[PDB]
RNA sequence: GAGCGUGCGGUUU
RNA sequence: GGGCCACGGAAACCGCGCGCGGUGAUCAAUGAGCCGCGUUCGCUCCCGUGGCCCACAA
């Protein structure tokens, strides 16, 4: 429920920042686990957007 | 706006005093692996696990064998988790009384008016007492107001629990009310900023390191220790100090080159080089006035040592 | 967003609701990104279908990398409400795998046609 | 042993 | 004698919760309910054992 311009840092409910229009996303982290099965996959996407 | 937010004069006492380059290692210069061993991880917590168990997990990924954090998040919660690394572990003993920020979301049980809720929030600015001690409020800012829904940005002396909070908020109202979400934005001197980061991120950062042989990313991860200090009172020492102090040598006057303005005896302050390493944590036995006029005398009890002993030579 | 490894024309997106609105009542899909993943693990997924809003982007962005590892093809839709409602569920869904196809058999092989072409 | 930090709460030696 | 650093001042089992594997649902598929396996850090003062120093910064 709690999210966040990815621009001016502003905290909403809302899905457009009210502060400087940007689209907003969810201020949490995502879920994680000590076992991270697919480790190997999301590395190779992130790998990839990095270079 | 927080106490540790304060600009802070600095009075120089010894002008000429210049430092070495071949003895200590400036933070952007250590090695990796030594960059670690003095390691501070800014760490966003997930929704989930308990402060206790992440940690635990970090030392095993990244095969650690010491890591402590600093004020503990609840398992809902999420943010801003200082994580100190081996031998930096004891500086989260100077995040722990900082203050706090959170961002949360009040849900009440009744309907109340937008101007009661923001009337009676700003009640709250001030101290507080809560179930038997007494903490501080120092600043309610309430974002945004959806009927029943109420996020608001807190700012807290260390200690005060949010959820007690919104319960009396609750309870002035009438209505009552209940938590329903709680993101730590704000710890000392750890922000939200581009240092805050993930466990996937720091994870994959440490693989890309490990695996790929790129520890680019990775460095970006950790923060030195001295960041854990940034908050602090500094005062700052002359290489021929250094070697003595981290000897449990007390820090007497004729070591110092420039201290900050503004601390009181008892105090507890940074004690760093003037390569900006943090040498030693200390309590003051002088004020700053004092330590500046006087030409002998200790000024700072010297209590926490974390500079290693070989750094500097023993210029005694 | 950035796990999306390719554009989707606006009627080709529109045909892939159509076969798992299909292969349920019908033949046999499984929902959900984490059965989605069983299912490409497990080699039993025909064609993957991948929301493009899924937020935060570490739910789904470990797929697109395994179905190349599995050469399984795979497709993006607009809305994981959508694709969802089109799944027989009222929910959401970030992700769905079609493990075997129903009247849609053609209109399966169809897609795959249009992802090679879109790599 | 006294404690803290919000994270823990119950049986026993 | 004093300071600093290191180690020592218990162990186990259950419960919530959480996490993994399985199943996959009558607005939680970003995963219900059930079954199984797992799962929790350090700091501060004080006291013992040991190590390094006794250094007003030359
Ligand atoms: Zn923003």
């Amino acid at each position: 429920r709690i999210r966040k311009c990815p621009k001016c840092g502003r905290y909403t409910l809302k899905e457009v920042c009210p502060v400087c229009g940007e689209k907003t996303k969810v201020a949490h982290p995502p879920r994680f686990s000590p076992e991270d099965p697919y480790g190997e996959y999301r590395r190779r996407w992130k790998r990839e957007v990095l270079g | 706006i927080l106490p540790a937010d304060i600009k802070r004069e600095v009075l120089i006492k010894d002008e000429n005093a210049e430092t070495n380059p071949d003895w200590g290692f400036p933070p952007e210069k250590r090695p990796i692996e030594m960059h670690i061993q003095f390691g501070v991880i800014n760490l966003d917590k997930p929704p989930g696990p308990t402060s206790h168990e992440v940690v635990a997990w970090i030392k095993k990924i990244l095969n650690l064998e010491k890591a402590g954090h600093g004020g503990t998040l609840d398992p809902k919660v999420s943010g801003v988790l200082p994580v100190a690394l081996e031998k930096a572990t004891r500086v989260v003993q100077a995040l722990l009384p900082a203050g706090k920020e959170y961002v949360a979301l009040m849900h009440l049980h009744g309907d109340v008016p937008e101007d009661k809720i923001i009337q009676v929030m700003k009640e709250f600015e001030g101290e507080i007492i809560q179930r038997l001690r007494t903490r501080k409020v120092y600043y309610i800012e309430v974002l945004e107001i959806e009927g029943r829904d109420v996020l608001f940005r807190v700012g807290v002396e260390a200690g005060t629990y949010i959820r007690s909070l919104i319960h009396h908020i609750g309870l002035a109202l009438g209505v009552g009310a209940h938590m329903s979400e709680l993101r730590r934005t704000r710890s000392g001197p750890f922000k939200e900023d581009e240092t805050l980061i993930t466990l996937h991120d720091l994870v994959d950062y440490y693989y890309f390191w490990k695996e790929d042989g790129i520890e680019e990313y990775f460095r970006k991860a950790i923060q030195p220790m001295e960041k854990a200090v940034e908050h602090l009172p500094k005062v700052w020492i002359k290489d021929s100090a250094v070697a003595a102090v981290t000897h449990g040598a007390d820090l007497a006057v004729p070591g110092i080159a420039k201290l900050h303005a503004g601390i009181k005896r008892g105090d507890l302050v940074a004690i760093m080089t003037l390569k900006d390493e943090l040498v030693a944590l200390g309590k003051a036995m002088m004020t700053s006035q004092e330590m500046l006029e006087k030409t002998k005398g200790i000024a700072v009890d010297v209590e926490k040592v974390f500079m290693p002993r070989d750094w500097y030579p023993k210029l005694w | 967003p950035s796990y999306v490894k390719f554009e989707v024309p606006k009627e080709l997106a529109e045909k892939a609701l159509q076969a798992v609105e299909i292969a349920r009542d019908t033949g046999k899909i499984r929902k959900g990104t984490n059965e989605t993943t069983k299912a490409v693990e497990r080699g039993q997924a025909k064609l993957v279908i991948i929301a493009e809003d899924v937020d935060p982007e570490e739910i789904v962005a470990h797929l697109p990398p395994l179905c190349e590892e599995k050469e399984i093809p795979y497709i993006y839709v607009p809305s994981k409400k959508e694709l969802g409602a089109a799944a027989g569920i009222e929910v959401a869904a970030a992700s769905v795998a079609i493990i075997e196809p129903g009247k849609a058999r053609d209109l399966v092989e169809e897609i795959a046609m249009k992802v090679k072409e879109l790599m």
